[PDB]
């Protein structure tokens, strides 16, 4: 039935380190791969955290650890649309929810049957992780400095399909994705004005 | 025994001191007399749409009454749009 | 009901000379639409149908057809495969071709009636 | 915590909040009517309001700070279950738009807390209909299952026992 | 606790000649009543007081006294069949005649007080 | 979790000249007032933010969790420390939601 309290998967979780659980909502929803990203842990993150950091000479970690923020806090603001409505949310949780929305079908949902989504490189999976955390973030600004959030949404409507697009830019053009981060920074200001 | 104030434009909410309001005349010095005006226990404060435009996260706040008014300019439609958006979520139809 | 259920082989049965070429993009997009068109029926349940914008009207009105029309078909009803995936277009048909975005455009144009 | 008094006591639970559920959807449900007749004789009022206050203003419009210097002159009531207020108090133009003026004020304010009330209500049969409902339900069926599977392993043990 | 006690045999034990010609209807009436009067607690405490009608207030105070005088009667007090059908009848006369829906116009205009 | 965890041995290893007198009395004071505030922030999570009193319990319990209990595996609080802080937390009740403590100790600390 899928219950993870039956003897083979606790005794199991008992002496490995890494759990990914899969997920039948996600299966039905069409989220591949469909593992959990709330229930799933990885007990290597934090040391990987600092290999990752280290050898690719970036806050990674942080980057990470934001995500996975976000990600937290969304599953906490949909137990509350669920019970006051999506527009009872403040702006600021709006947008977190947008930027949640992203990384879930921008960066967790892969196509293993597509010849670039199938793979994604280390470098690949960094530039398109500080694209969609840079669109919230230059966003998140811009709600601090008076903008209204669907006003911040309706005018940046195609640099954020280019984002949800990133999954399938080659490994050798790598600078497209790179790219995106200066066209958020621009458009966002340009709204702002 | 409640006051009455009122916010907006010289050449609107004047005569309205006739009848001892609180006729007051930005963003922030409308917050600013709406909230002292809540303080000092109001019972209604009249406000101009074009002043409303500006505070709408104050007003949403005490939702003293509140109640937007034209100017001698007209409405942005805004009291009718208030109405018409609490209709839609209280009762689920125009 | 569709939306629970699958065919894990369905891939080694369907398109050119198996059965047609325009099988699994249909499919694709019969599915994406009816489980979007369920959603916004559902919407209208829980927020009332002003909570809805047209096209989530839209999507809702197809997936009453697609249940009336195309799920429902008799327990003597004999469908070709021919005659399966022709009806399929017709419900495509109600969507805007913007909207038909699981499909390239060289089969829309080909087939969308 | 699966024990068969925990199991008799979640099954009343369910049947008290289910109950409750239907009554706070009721509740909802007879405000929404009676804010339907409000919220209408307040649209009305602001219709004509706006146009009568705007008129008088443009006709102002068209020594006055000197004759402007030198008359200074809300009772609680229910509606069903909700606290509302009662409210009582070109220059002739201007007296005449008063009365009208605090009948928009009461009437706009008891919408806007007739309003407030609809919303939590509706948060209330939200939360037991999305979550303590289904919480109950849950845990019910957990319960359930396991004190049948702990039975069956007891009765296979004693089998086993008898023939030592 | 009568609601969910029972006799299965009671019909054949009461009546005229056995009991009174009204020991069956004012059982019926009494536990309706009850169950009524119950149900009235129960939404002066969901809903508020301000829900209850005038008639809704009379059955909560019916269930009350019924709990209390009724039921309630002492380990060392023994009514007879007379007495105890006489203070079903006190507390029933609580009631308006229009509630009294499981009582017969002859029966009720007998011994209602 | 403190709620749910124990010593037995407590009462007779604390006190004046063990570690303070305040130990037992705000001990007591924290736990209740935990308690309740961590009852409250459920009750808000389910029924909304917005009684008044209640308030201040819900935002105790979080201030309790994220600096009282959330120290980090390498930080050495002297008992001293850990007392003073507890009565910080405690200064953000009313006076008279302090039941636990009698007056002599309240007017101390």
């Amino acid at each position: 039935g899928g219950d993870i309290s039956e003897p083979v998967t606790q005794n199991t979780l008992r002496v490995v380190k890494v759990f990914w659980g899969l997920d039948s909502s996600l299966a039905q929803k069409r989220h591949f791969p469909s593992i959990n990203w709330i229930q799933s842990y990885s007990l290597y993150s934090t040391e990987v955290g600092r290999y990752m950091d280290q050898i690719l000479q970036q806050d990674w970690s942080d980057m990470v650890t934001e995500g996975m923020r976000i990600l937290q806090e969304e599953e906490q603001l949909n137990e509350i649309v669920r019970l006051v409505g999506i527009d009872s949310l403040s702006d600021n949780d709006r947008l977190t929810l947008e930027v949640a929305k992203s990384i879930r079908e921008d960066y967790l949902q892969q196509n293993a049957f597509d010849d670039v989504d199938t793979f994604t490189s280390r470098e690949k999976q960094f530039n398109m992780l500080k694209v969609i955390l840079t669109f919230g973030k230059e966003a998140r600004k811009a709600l601090s400095l008076g903008a209204y959030f669907n006003e911040i949404m309706e005018g940046t409507v195609a640099v954020r399909e280019r984002i949800s697009r990133s999954k399938y830019i080659p490994e050798e053009e790598l600078a497209k994705i790179s790219s995106i981060n200066e066209e958020i920074k621009e458009t966002i200001q340009l709204i702002v004005s | 025994t409640y006051k009455i104030g009122v916010v907006g434009d010289k050449d609107s909410v004047s005569p309205f001191r006739l009848f001892g309001f609180d006729v007051q005349h930005t963003k922030t010095e409308i917050r600013k007399t709406i909230d002292e005006m809540a303080k000092n226990e109001y019972g209604v404060i009249y406000i101009t749409e074009q002043c409303a435009n500006l505070v709408p996260e104050t007003i949403e706040r005490y939702k003293p009454a509140i109640i937007l008014i034209p100017s001698h300019q007209g409405t942005l439609g805004i009291g009718l749009e208030e109405i018409q958006n609490s209709v839609e979520k209280a009762v689920g139809q125009n | 009901d569709v939306l629970p259920s699958l065919s894990r082989l369905k891939d080694k049965g369907t398109g050119a000379g198996k059965t047609r070429e325009d099988h699994a993009a249909t499919m694709n997009q019969l599915f994406a639409a009816y489980a979007q068109g369920k959603q916004a029926k559902e919407l209208a349940v829980v927020l009332g149908e002003s909570a809805l914008s047209d096209i989530d009207k839209i999507y809702a009105k197809f997936a009453e057809r697609f249940e009336n029309e195309y799920v429902n078909q008799g327990f003597y009803t004999n469908r070709t495969i021919t005659e399966t995936l022709d009806l399929g277009w017709e419900l495509l048909a109600m969507l805007p071709r913007t909207e038909l975005k699981r499909i390239k455009d060289d089969l829309l144009d080909k087939y969308l009636p | 915590n699966p024990t068969r008094m925990e199991l008799t006591r979640l099954k009343k639970q369910l049947t008290t909040a289910t109950r409750g559920h239907k009554l706070l959807k009721d509740k909802q449900d007879e405000l929404m009517r009676q804010f339907i007749l409000l919220i209408r004789k307040n649209n009305e009022l602001r219709q004509a309001i706006e146009k009568e206050t705007q008129t008088a203003m443009k006709d102002f419009v068209l020594f006055i700070d000197e004759l402007l210097a030198l008359e200074n002159v809300v009772v609680e009531k229910n509606i069903m279950s909700v606290k509302v207020p009662l409210m009582n108090f070109s220059i002739d133009g201007f007296t005449q738009l008063l009365p009208k003026l605090l009948k928009l004020a009461e009437v706009e304010k008891t919408c806007q807390l007739m309003a407030e009330e609809i919303e939590k209500t509706r948060r209330r049969v939200n939360a037991l209909e999305y979550m303590t409902i289904p919480q109950l339900e849950e845990t019910i069926y957990y319960i359930k299952m396991k004190l049948e599977e702990n039975e069956r392993a007891e009765v296979t043990r004693l089998i086993k026992v008898k023939n030592m």
